[PDB]
């Protein structure tokens, strides 16, 4: 096969909305709903293609309106929080002092709202970190990726700290050399 | 500090705009949303507020969504009684709610921001064409603290009529910016010409009024600096 | 704290392609919270409620001929169209895998690791060979890992009873290269 | 580059 997916969602009452395109599980792009522009997963894509961002904004409006109708006719049946499965790995075989990257896989969860924080020896890291938006799953739960560029060492100890309504408490995934 | 004045390379050239200048004129030619003592009644995204403001004129809408620069900004005026003034657009105006038009910023607290007598405040506007003051005039507002947007709009409406600032297809001027000078020496400006290309994106352009910047009517000074292609 | 109940709504238009754009299926689906309620299967030709919650929508949407006509033609105007637009940088995208072999920090028997990373697409085939012959038993894979950045990785171990002189080869076949990639471990 | 086409969301029946 080969699958291209146009996925969108709207969450009340957080009023979170998202609109993205997916190819075999990898994000082609998503629309920044505030700047009303297209943000390509890989810089290069924006050179080989284009997209009318405003059009996602039209759909999102419909999506919300639809959400309000459905919410009401299900008798305000709320979503069941499904906690994330969190994993931490490196992008490649780790070698001391050889630049690598820590990937934090937050998978199989819903609703699409989460707080992710990287920790370096009990302290929060900011520099160089990046993250993706919520990605769709066949089971309709979501996946998400957070990254932390780092320089391997024997002393450091990292943690991908994830908070989600499905979790009675912060989940910390440990990673060290 | 204050924003650095623009260098020629910093401003949009109308000669580089292929589209229809009329779509820019449209935003400032006797065109605006105005409401007094109202409170948001809804919100599409965290950063915007929706109000029940009817189109007094041609009854083209009764719902208005104004987008703000961020959430805190929207949280600030969400439950306040406020006044609204700004330039609305319809092309690519979207929101659910629960006719429509959209805009950015334009909100001011109504409580104690008016003049006890229906008294308006005049604000100086000096127009420069090719670095020389050609004409000077004043715009009026009923607010003590007013959005730059409101003054800007009023300034351009005047110039559209008295100097043909914008015409159906193109403008007499090549570049133009409107500079605001606050009594504490702080200044900032807006480009008055559309981005280069063949299509004017009204929504994207108006987004600049995003910050809901306000200034003191009694002490602020406006300067409109224009240029003709050849001189 | 924030204990308000949440209400989610998802709309997904899936374009499934097999043998390029030979056969194409469009699956339009709606999901309330975690429950798919309505859908439009291009193979079906019309909307169909997936649960009672969606009945109203399927009925209302199927009553709109224009909606059905455009939806039916979407496999061409939307799916095949978008495939033609992005094919050059998706279906054909290719990044060669970085392959390396080393013993695990695990261990009698010696556990070998064939690290294959940073490659795209995800389909890849890695096999172990002892003296030029495929190894069936003892092999253990971590499974294909999708990094979320258009890159994949995987580790494939080979438990072994090493005998000086033996040559354990890790073989990797992947779209990025015409001939297989080999990395040997010399016992 | 080349334009990726969108499919418009369908409004569900009103209350």
């Amino acid at each position: 096969e080969h699958v291209i997916i146009q996925a969108e969602f709207y969450l009340n009452p957080d009023q979170s909305g998202e609109f993205m395109f997916d190819f075999d599980g990898d994000e082609i792009f998503h629309v920044d709903m505030a700047k009303k522009e297209t943000v390509w997963r890989l810089e290069e894509f924006g050179r080989f293609a284009s997209f009318e961002a405003q059009g996602a904004l039209a759909n999102i409006a419909v999506d919300k309106a639809n959400l309000e109708i459905m919410t009401k006719r299900s008798n305000y049946t709320p979503i069941t929080n499904v906690p994330p499965e969190v994993t931490v790995l490196t992008n490649s075989p780790v070698e001391l002092r050889e630049p690598n990257v820590l990937i934090c896989f937050i998978d199989k969860f819903t609703p699409p709202v989460v707080n992710v924080t990287w920790l370096r020896n009990g302290k929060p890291v900011t520099t160089g970190v990046s993250e993706t938006v919520f990605l769709p799953r066949e089971d309709h739960l979501f996946r998400k990726f957070h990254y932390l560029p780092f320089l391997p060492s024997t002393e450091d100890v990292y943690d991908c700290r994830v908070e989600h309504w499905g979790l009675d408490e912060p989940l910390l995934k440990h990673w060290e050399f | 500090e204050s924003q650095p004045d623009p260098m020629p390379d910093d401003l949009h050239k109308s000669s580089e705009f292929t589209g229809t200048m009329g779509n820019m004129k449209y935003l400032y030619d006797d065109h605006y949303v105005s409401a007094t003592k109202v409170k948001s009644v809804d919100s599409f995204f965290k950063w915007d507020l929706i109000y029940n403001i009817s189109d007094k004129k041609l009854k083209n809408y009764d719902k208005v969504k104004t987008e703000l620069l961020n959430e805190d900004l929207a949280k600030k005026y969400k439950d306040e009684v406020v006044d609204v003034y700004g330039s609305n657009y319809y092309v690519n105006c979207y929101f659910s709610s629960k006719g429509k038009t959209c805009m950015y910023g334009g909100i001011t607290k109504h409580e104690g921001n008016h003049f006890d007598n229906g008294n308006l405040q005049n604000v100086l506007v000096r127009v420069y064409e090719n670095k020389r003051n050609t004409i000077s005039f004043e715009v009026q507002t009923d607010k003590k603290s007013v959005t730059a947007q409101e003054l800007d709009i009023k300034a351009r409406n005047f110039l559209i009529n008295k100097k043909n600032l914008y015409e159906f297809n193109s403008s007499p001027y090549e570049t133009g910016y409107i500079k605001f000078i606050e009594n504490n020496g702080n200044t900032f400006w807006y480009d008055m010409m559309p981005a280069p290309g063949d299509k004017f994106d009204q929504s994207k352009y108006l987004m600049m009024y995003n910050d809901n910047k306000t200034v003191d009517s009694k002490s602020v000074k406006i300067e409109v600096h224009l240029t003709t292609k050849n001189g | 704290g924030d204990t308000r109940p949440r209400f989610l709504w998802q709309l997904k238009f899936e374009c499934h392609f097999f043998n390029g754009t030979e056969r194409v299926r469009l699956l339009e689906r709606c999901i309330y919270n975690q429950e798919e309620s309505v859908r439009f299967d291009s193979d079906v030709g019309e909307y169909r409620a997936v649960t009672e919650l969606g009945r109203p929508d399927a009925e209302y949407w199927n009553s709109q001929k224009d909606l059905l006509e455009q939806r039916r033609a979407a496999v061409d105007t939307y799916c095949r169209h978008n495939y033609g637009v992005g094919e050059s940088f998706t279906v054909q995208r290719r990044v060669e895998p970085k392959v390396t072999v080393y013993p695990s920090k695990t261990q009698h028997h010696n556990l070998l690791v064939c690290s294959v990373s940073g490659f795209y697409p995800g389909s890849i085939e890695v096999r172990w060979f002892r003296n030029g012959q495929e190894e069936k038993a003892g092999v253990v894979s971590t499974g294909l890992i999708q990094n979320g950045d258009w890159t994949f990785q995987t580790l494939v171990m080979l438990e072994t009873v090493p005998r000086s002189g033996e040559v354990y080869t890790c073989q990797v076949e992947h779209p990025s290269v015409t001939s297989p990639l080999t990395v040997e471990w010399r016992a | 580059g080349e334009l990726i086409g969108i499919l418009n969301a369908a409004k569900v029946p009103a209350d």
